[PDB]
């Protein structure tokens, strides 16, 4: 609870640009919002596609690297505590994120809708 | 106390110009990204135009594109629109809004506070449908109003707005629950994908007015219900 209002503010100090400026650029990922007692594997898939998303290489040219290492901490942090079909919806949530990115070749837009995205849908997940 | 007044409304004849403005006060206007949103007679609201606090980046619909040019002066407090090449379509009460959206979120296109507006009369997309079209009730009744969306709505970004007789819209539900500041417990917004609900579960008489609702998930266009009045009986 607490470690997930800290993602929150690690994710909005993340912002590089206004998502104004990129409002042509706006998609409908889909979530699936109405999946959050089962669901701890779907919250910990969550935060393992979060991580996998913020971790690539890409990732780490479009954000700061040093928020991005409190923000991995901060995502292993929740899967402490916490330690099909749910997983697979979520799992494809994130590769429609992803194909939106290759899509959009990595653009500080594209990157903007997809990080004031998952502050939506990681909030929605926590509560 | 807070408002935003517009002017530079007229009789104009197709092909005509009119410059609009809107000064705004008791807020730091340099801080918004506002809009021009306009209102036909009979028809629903529409979004006309957008610009960025900077006024760096602006948006217009596709009908205005090229023809209307918004600006800004936020050393003046002051927002414009230049409209050009009128025709029949243009005749409308053109409100200028202020953006609710922030940053940490993104949630832009849906406004907190507007100006009751200046007629310009030209002398001769997610498609939103509310439910009912009036509703006769007495003080001290419930209300539910509908809301559909032709596809989702993005974010569950809907919008719930109260226009009083001579007063300005009045943002009561963003987010499609959220109550915005001030707003009173008995305004309930409820609902997500292309289902919407605004349950008023007490009227007083101050709530006889129209209730119209907005989507803002969208890249714009951003779209609006044709509303449901709500009257006294």
């Amino acid at each position: 609870s607490l470690g997930s209002r800290r993602t929150l503010m690690l994710l909005a100090q993340m912002r590089r640009i206004s998502l104004f400026s990129c409002l042509k650029d706006r998609h409908d990922f889909g979530f699936p919002q109405e999946e959050f007692a089962e669901t701890i594997p779907v919250l910990h898939e969550m935060i393992q596609q979060i991580f996998n998303l913020f971790s690539t290489k890409d990732s780490s040219a479009a954000w700061d690297e040093t928020l991005l290492d409190k923000f991995y901490t901060e995502l292993y942090q929740q899967l402490n505590d916490l330690e099909e079909d749910s997983i697979l919806a979520v799992r494809k949530y994130f590769q429609r994120i992803t194909l939106y990115l290759k899509e959009k070749k990595y653009s500080p837009c594209a990157w903007e809708v997809v990080r004031a995205e998952i502050m939506r849908s990681f909030s929605l997940s926590t509560n | 106390e807070v408002q935003l007044v517009e002017s530079g409304g007229d009789l104009v004849q197709p092909g005509g110009s009119l410059r609009l403005s809107c000064a705004a006060s008791g807020f730091t206007f340099s801080g918004y990204a506002m809009a021009w949103v306009r209102q036909a007679p009979g028809k629903e609201m529409q979004w006309v135009s957008s610009i960025s606090d900077d006024g760096g980046t602006s948006y217009y619909a596709d009908s205005v594109e090229g023809r209307f040019t918004v600006s800004r002066d936020n050393s003046r407090s002051s927002l414009y629109l230049q409209i050009n090449n009128l025709r029949a379509g243009d005749t409308a009460v053109y409100h200028c809004a202020r953006d609710h959206g922030g940053n940490d979120y993104g949630d832009f296109g849906h406004f907190d506070l507007w100006g009751r507006g200046t007629l310009v009369t030209v002398s001769s997309e997610i498609v939103l449908t509310q439910s009912p079209g009036t509703l006769s009730l007495s003080p001290g009744e419930g209300a539910t109003l509908s809301c559909r969306a032709s596809q989702r709505v993005s974010n569950n970004y809907l919008a719930w707005y109260q226009h009083r007789p001579g007063q300005a819209p009045r943002l009561l539900i963003y987010g499609a629950s959220s109550r915005a500041t001030g707003i009173p417990d008995r305004f309930r917004g409820s609902g997500s994908g292309t289902d919407f609900t605004l349950t008023i579960s007490r009227l007083e008489p101050e709530d006889f007015a129209v209730y119209f609702c907005q989507q803002y998930g969208s890249a714009p266009p951003w779209t609006f219900g044709q509303g449901t009045k709500v009257e006294i009986k």
